[PDB]
């Protein structure tokens, strides 16, 4: 059978599921994307951007 | 006009103090000989501002600004006293009584809550 290491060449020849493989890596960055900015919101503190910026935290 | 309670009821109304004529720029005369008193005193806040507490660094707290969450209760009203006149000619309003206390709560930028007694109590 194919080995582990080549899965995804079953697309190669496929291009409604390459299409749909796209799809969905997209979907992760973009949710990635969304669930990063949540996570720093919860955590920044905006209370001092002179001793305590963004780049500090 | 003439209102009613059920013209009122309902639309905010009731926590808004009386106003006057832009045309009322006239003036009370006193009378040193008499005795005074203010039959109703009634207080509407428009804003309520928060010293931020200035970092240690600091520099200087200014007052900011901030969103009311207590809705249309704030309003002092029905507030009572005699009206002193001393005898350096300067009048002086000390309560007796009256609606004088509303509990307020504000919010500030990033969502701390701060509730405040606003009053005028004695
Ligand atoms: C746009 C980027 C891109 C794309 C679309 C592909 C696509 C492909 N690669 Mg190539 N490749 C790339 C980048 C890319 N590669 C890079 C940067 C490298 C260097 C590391 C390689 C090195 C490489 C080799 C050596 C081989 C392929 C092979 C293949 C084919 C089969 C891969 C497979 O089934 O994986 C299956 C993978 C797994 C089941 C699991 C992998 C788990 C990895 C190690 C860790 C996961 C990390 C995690 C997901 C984080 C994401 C990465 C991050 C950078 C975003 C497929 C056509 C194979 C091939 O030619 O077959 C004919 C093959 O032999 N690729
Ligand atoms: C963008 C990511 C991506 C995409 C679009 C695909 C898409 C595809 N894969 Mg590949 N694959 C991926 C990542 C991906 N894979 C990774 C990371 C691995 C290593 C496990 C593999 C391993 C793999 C195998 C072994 C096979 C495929 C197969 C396939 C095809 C059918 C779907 C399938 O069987 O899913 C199977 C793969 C998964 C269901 C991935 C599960 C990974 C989970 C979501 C990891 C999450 C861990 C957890 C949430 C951690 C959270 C944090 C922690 C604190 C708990 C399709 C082309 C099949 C195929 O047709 O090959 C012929 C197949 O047999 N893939
Ligand atoms: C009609 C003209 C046209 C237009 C506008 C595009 C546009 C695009 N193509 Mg290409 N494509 C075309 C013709 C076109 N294509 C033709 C004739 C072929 C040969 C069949 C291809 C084959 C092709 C492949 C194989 C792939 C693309 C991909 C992409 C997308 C990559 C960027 C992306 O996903 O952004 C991220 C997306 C967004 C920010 C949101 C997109 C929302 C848009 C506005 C679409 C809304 C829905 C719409 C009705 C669906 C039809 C989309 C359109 C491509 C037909 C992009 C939207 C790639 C893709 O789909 O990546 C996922 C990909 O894998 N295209
Ligand atoms: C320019 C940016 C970019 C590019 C080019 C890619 C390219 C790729 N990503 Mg995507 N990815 C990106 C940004 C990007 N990503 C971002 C910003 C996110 C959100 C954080 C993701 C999340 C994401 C997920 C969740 C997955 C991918 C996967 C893939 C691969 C799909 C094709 C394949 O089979 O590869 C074949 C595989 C390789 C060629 C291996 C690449 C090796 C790279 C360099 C990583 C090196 C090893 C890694 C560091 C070890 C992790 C260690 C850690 C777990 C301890 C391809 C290499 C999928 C994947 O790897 O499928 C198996 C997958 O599951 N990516
Ligand atoms: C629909 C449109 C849209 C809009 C308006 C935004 C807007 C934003 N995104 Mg999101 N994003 C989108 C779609 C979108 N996104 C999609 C579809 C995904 C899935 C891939 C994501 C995934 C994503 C990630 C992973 C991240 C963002 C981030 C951001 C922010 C910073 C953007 C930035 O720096 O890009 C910078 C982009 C570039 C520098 C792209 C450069 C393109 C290179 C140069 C390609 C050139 C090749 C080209 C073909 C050559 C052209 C030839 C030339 C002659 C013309 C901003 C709020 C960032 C953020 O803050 O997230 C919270 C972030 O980290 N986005
Ligand atoms: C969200 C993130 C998800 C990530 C999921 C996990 C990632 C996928 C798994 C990665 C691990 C890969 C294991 C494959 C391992 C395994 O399959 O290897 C043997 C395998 C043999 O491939 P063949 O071509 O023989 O195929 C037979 C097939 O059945 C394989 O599918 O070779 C390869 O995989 C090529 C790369 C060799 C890799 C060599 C590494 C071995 C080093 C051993 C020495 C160790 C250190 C000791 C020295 C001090």
């Amino acid at each position: 059978g194919l080995p582990w290491y080549r899965v995804h060449t079953v697309l190669i020849n496929d291009p409604g599921r390459l299409i749909a493989a796209h799809l969905m890596h997209t979907a992760l960055v973009a949710g990635w994307a969304g669930s990063m900015a949540l996570y720093e919101l919860a955590t920044f503190d905006p209370s001092d951007p002179v001793l305590n910026p963004m780049w500090r935290q | 006009q003439t209102l009613t309670y059920d013209d009122i009821v309902g639309t905010g109304l009731a926590n808004k103090c009386p106003t006057l004529d832009d045309t009322a720029r006239g003036a009370y005369p006193i009378d040193s000989s008499q005795t005074y008193r203010i039959a109703r005193l009634c207080l509407q806040p428009t804003t309520f501002l928060v010293k931020e507490e200035p970092k240690n660094k600091r520099q200087e707290a200014e007052f900011v600004p901030t969103k009311l969450v207590t809705r249309e209760t704030t309003s002092l009203d029905q507030i009572q006293g005699e009206l002193k006149v001393n005898s350096d000619g300067s009048l002086t309003f000390v309560e007796e009584d009256g609606i004088d206390f509303q509990p307020v709560t504000v919010q500030m930028a990033g969502g701390e809550r701060i509730p405040l007694l606003f009053t005028v109590k004695n």
